């Protein structure tokens, strides 16, 4: 099956060889007991965390300010924690989760702020030559929180 | 990062300078390079508003 | 000897599993820049704007001036964020 | 419409929540009148929920006077300084209870467009992105087509 | 990328059924769970509908087999007895 | 002070003479400036991304328009990183 | 230079179309649903004498529901305390 | 004149309110004024759709020319992280690659890894065993 | 003229082969079909739209299970250019009352009866 060198003998693209399995499960312990030593000894500053609230996902920090597009029915004040956190990172590592990662992993916790309507917004419609035209206006009820804490534990 | 306000805004929106050579290079491959560096389109911090566009010098 | 990228620029890149497998670990610490790629400190209207647009490689038209309906519409307050 | 409204980021009157979540509303002013069909439900909330609310709310000092008025009113002043004045003219209990609840739950800024749902002091942890990022360097730093 | 989704057998949305979207967004600070999300609860009533009609259609099915079974055999029976 | 900046918050002057204090007091190798990356150096908008290494390692890098403030700034991110005041650094806890 | 006469796509002389092969991809994958269906709808699982009436206690059962719902229409309740509420609209203090 | 509008200078107003930004006579004829507004509200509630699908468009970009940088395409980085099971949406990803760079290389270099292993499994196709970052996890 | 179309009953004949590409046996066959409107009823007959209506597929992408009957499969080959059917399964069997409540539909066309939304 012997194809001599030309243009179009061998794909353009390089070839690449995968690392053997055994070894490179060997290699993804050593790293995820490299990170959980990190983690233990708190080589870390600032975590952000990419956390699923609402039905958005939010890149978010300790002191951030969110604003949820709803009424929470959480009163002024009280703390939350958010579950949904798909990304946990750290300035030398981050974690990733498949697709949410653990409750023993990652803690966000918020507070609610701030309970809010959104400024009016009108909603118009018109149509030429036919007196077709209406005007409305919604409030939508709105919801600011303040992310307190990014705590992670070692549980890797 | 650690940097002040103004030089990180700097070092952000800095424009960068780039070589294209054409010899034997197909010009519409070449001004496709050129157009997207441009308009800065390379840039992930790229927007149509915000002027970051590069330099590109073809010889 | 595999590397999913180049290792040359950025972070250096180690991806790794949890052993259940149910979580990607990212160990990506910063490259300083080594001290041999580096190099040792060194030690009328018309015309105006045609010098302008020279020196910033711009056209003419944004060195003209602007009326004064614009210029009392631009905010000079605007709000800042961070 | 935004381009003929103000406009404002997301903020906090003072990190309300960083140290302790500190109400915001500071003073509620009820004008309400003893006669009028206007101020029915301004009188039934007096009587039956302004006590609660008030216990409540403790840091929420309620001035109620009722007074000859054909458009009772409730005047709610932030700490900020702001001061929003709405009409509760013709409102049941019901719902003269909500917009007080309402403006114990809202701070102080004014109520505009907010040009960004979320606010970070912090964004970047690795580094915000310059084109130096993701580039690599050259020995000696010697920029392209230099001889030495 | 929703083909692959379908092939590993999760919904062609992420936004569909799956712990990212049916878990809670939220609890409080103290572990007390968070009310029930008024998506999640629809989701749910509509699910329980679901599975009702399908209980429903597969019974009705069944006591129409049975019942045509038990009409074939009255007829087989009766034949036999009036030819006896 | 949250969201505040070092300097931004104490004001200061000679900061690369503040950071050769610090390394002297340290005893580590007075600080030399680098060029470690330039853009457009001919042009009214330059960009230069100066170094400082010590011991031929990096401790900080800065960028800046002219070079003279590119070393400026890189000896106020030295400064920063030496008194752990890092833009990145951990959050206050509450 | 290059005209259509008239309007596109409707005259003698229409605007020429032409199929993609991404039109011509969609089309085969429905043609690929479609038959699929063809098959899950060839296996019926009774028969039609075997389905007959099995349906009908609960048919009639719905359209017996239908029927009083549309009888049931019917002028709703009158109430005195509903009459003297509009009384409290001259409720005062004293 | 038994009964005459009182309150036609409010309900002019609150048209010219809306129409004071704007040029020319447009701004104060109520005739012009009523019709202008009309518009750029009709726009301005069209407008939202518009601004979902521009923010999309600004998202992928970015996520085009941070994957360019680090050697990758846009379809190749966001499917691979797909594979992955990785479900980091648009607005996310954008946000990483401007803020977090070295978070976004990490997120490039396992997408490229999962591409890989799709590659490796295609060629030799058959019962060979799963690629590490291939195997997906199953909720049930 | 355009008017309602017979379809041919060799269509609905299933081969070995299709048996095969399907993976269904044509003894024991299904009992449900799990039909999702993938297609816009309009410009289409409004007997079709009527059709739709009575199957209850008026919103699009939304399953509905439907009997395996020769009637229903009637109604579904009239309006089948515009639908998608699977045949329901039941990994567990039918829901029973006390799960009825923990039941969901995953897009492989199986009913599980236990949805703890945890890794396996
Ligand atoms: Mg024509």
């Amino acid at each position: 099956g012997y194809v001599p060198k030309t243009s179009l003998s061998s794909p353009p693209w390089p070839e690449v060889v995968l690392p053997d399995p055994v070894e490179e499960t060997r290699h993804h312990a050593e790293v995820v007991k490299k990170v959980n030593e990190m983690i233990v000894t708190g080589q870390y500053g600032r975590l952000f965390a990419v956390v699923h609230f609402a039905s958005r996902q939010w890149k978010v920090t300790s002191e951030d300010l969110i604003l949820i597009g709803n009424e929470l029915d959480l009163a002024c004040g009280e703390r939350i924690r958010l579950e949904k956190v798909l990304l946990v990172g750290a300035d030398n590592f981050t974690l990733l989760g498949k697709p949410l990662l653990g409750k023993d992993l990652v803690r966000v916790e918020a507070t609610v702020i701030e309970k809010t309507e959104s400024w009016p917004r009108i909603i118009m419609r018109f149509r030429k030559r036919k007196n077709f035209k209406k005007k409305r206006i919604v409030t939508t009820p709105q919801t600011v929180l303040r992310i307190n804490s990014i705590e992670i534990a070692p549980c890797l | 990062s650690s940097f002040s306000r103004a030089p990180q805004q700097w070092a952000t929106f800095a424009r960068i300078w780039y070589l294209l050579d054409g010899k034997m290079q197909p010009p519409g491959k070449l001004a496709a390079m050129a157009s997207i560096r441009l308009q800065g389109l390379h840039k992930p911090v790229y927007h149509a508003l915000s002027d970051c566009g590069d330099h590109v010098v073809i010889m | 000897t595999y590397s999913p990228l180049p290792d040359d620029y950025n972070c250096n890149v180690e991806l790794a599993l949890t052993s259940d497998g149910r979580t990607i670990v990212c160990y990506h610490p910063s490259v300083d820049i080594p001290y041999e790629h580096t190099k040792p400190i060194p030690r009328e209207e018309g015309p105006m704007i045609e010098q302008l647009s020279k020196m910033f490689f711009t056209t003419k038209h944004r060195w003209y001036p602007h009326g004064r309906y614009h210029r009392c519409r631009k905010n000079l307050n605007p709000p800042k964020d961070r | 419409t935004a381009r003929g409204t103000p406009s404002r980021f997301l903020a906090s009157v003072l990190h309300n929540g960083l140290g302790r979540y500190v109400q915001q509303l500071q003073r509620l002013s009820f004008s309400v009148s003893r006669d009028g069909a206007s101020s029915r439900g301004a009188r039934e909330f007096v009587e039956r929920e302004v006590i609660d609310f008030a216990r409540r709310n403790p840091g929420v000092v309620i001035y109620v006077n009722s007074r000859p008025c054909c458009v009772p009113r409730v005047v709610a002043e932030y700490l900020n300084g702001a001061v929003r004045e709405e009409s509760i003219h013709c409102k049941s209990v019901e719902e003269i209870s909500t917009l007080v609840q309402k403006l114990a739950d809202q701070s102080g800024l004014d109520v505009i467009r907010i040009r960004k749902p979320f606010h970070t002091d912090n964004p970047s942890i690795q580094g915000q992105w310059h084109p130096f990022t993701n580039k690599p360097t050259t020995f000696r730093g010697l920029r392209p087509r230099e001889v030495q | 990328g929703g083909q692959w989704r379908l092939q590993q057998g999760l919904a062609a949305n992420p936004s569909g059924y799956g712990p990212l979207t049916e878990l809670p967004d939220w609890s409080y600070a103290d572990g007390r769970p968070a009310p029930p999300m008024k998506g999640q609860l629809r989701r749910k009533a509509e699910r329980e509908t679901f599975a009702r009609r399908v209980v429903l259609l597969s019974q009705e099915m069944d006591a129409g087999l049975q019942a045509w079974q038990l009409r074939q055999q009255k007829l087989q029976e009766e034949q036999r007895k009036q030819e006896n | 002070m949250t969201g505040k900046e070092l300097f931004e918050m104490w004001k200061i002057i000679n900061p690369m003479g503040l950071l050769v204090e610090e390394l002297k007091k340290r005893n580590v190798s007075a600080p030399e400036s680098r060029l470690t990356r330039q853009s457009g150096g001919t042009t009214a908008l330059p960009l230069y991304f100066v170094g400082l290494y010590c011991d031929k390692k990096l401790i900080a890098e800065g960028p800046g328009e002219t070079v003279l403030v590119a070393e400026e700034e890189a000896a106020r991110v030295a400064l920063r990183k030496l008194y752990g005041f890092t833009e990145n650094r951990r959050p206050w806890n509450y | 230079r290059g005209r259509i006469p008239g309007r596109q796509w409707i005259g003698k002389h229409r605007r020429p179309r032409f199929v993609s092969l991404r039109a011509k991809q969609n089309m085969i994958r429905r043609l690929e649903i479609e038959a699929e269906n063809h098959y899950w709808l060839s296996m019926p699982y009774m028969t039609r004498e075997q389905e007959r009436g099995h349906a009908a206690v609960r048919r009639r059962e719905a359209f017996e529901a239908i029927k009083a719902a549309a009888t049931s229409k019917f002028p709703p309740h009158r109430f005195i305390a509903d009459q003297l509420d509009h009384l409290n609209v001259t409720k005062k203090w004293s | 004149l038994r009964n005459r509008v009182t309150d036609r200078y409010f309900r002019i107003q609150e048209v010219l309110k809306h129409a004071r930004h704007f040029r020319g006579r447009k701004n104060r004829c109520y005739r012009l004024a009523v019709r202008t507004v009309i518009r750029a509200f009709v726009k301005c509630t069209k407008a939202r759709y518009l601004k979902k699908k521009n923010m999309r468009t600004l998202w992928i970009n970015r996520i085009t020319a941070a994957s360019q940088e680090h050697g990758l395409k846009y379809p190749a980085l966001i499917g691979n992280l797909v594979k992955c099971q990785v479900e980091l949406n648009r607005k996310v990803l954008a946000d990483l690659a401007i803020y977090e760079p070295k978070t976004f290389k990490s997120l490039a270099a396992l997408a490229s890894r999962r591409r890989h292993e799709g590659f490796a499994a295609a060629l030799g196709d058959g019962k060979e065993p799963e690629g590490i970052f291939s195997r997906v996890v199953q909720y049930h | 003229k355009f008017t309602r179309s017979r379809i041919p009953e060799k269509v609905f004949q299933a081969s070995p082969e299709d048996h095969e590409k399907y993976g269904g046996d044509p003894q024991n066959p299904h009992k449900l079909h799990i039909v999702t409107r993938i297609k816009s009823t309009r410009r289409r007959p409004y007997w079709e739209k009527d059709i739709i209506k009575m199957l209850g597929l008026e919103k699009a992408h939304t399953p509905q299970v439907h009997k395996n009957i020769p009637s229903v499969n009637a109604k579904l080959k009239v309006v089948k250019h515009l639908i998608r059917i699977k045949p329901l399964k039941l990994p567990q069997g039918l829901p029973a009352e006390e799960n009825m409540s923990n039941t969901c539909l995953k897009s492989t066309g199986e009913l599980v009866v236990q949805w703890h939304l945890k890794p396996v």
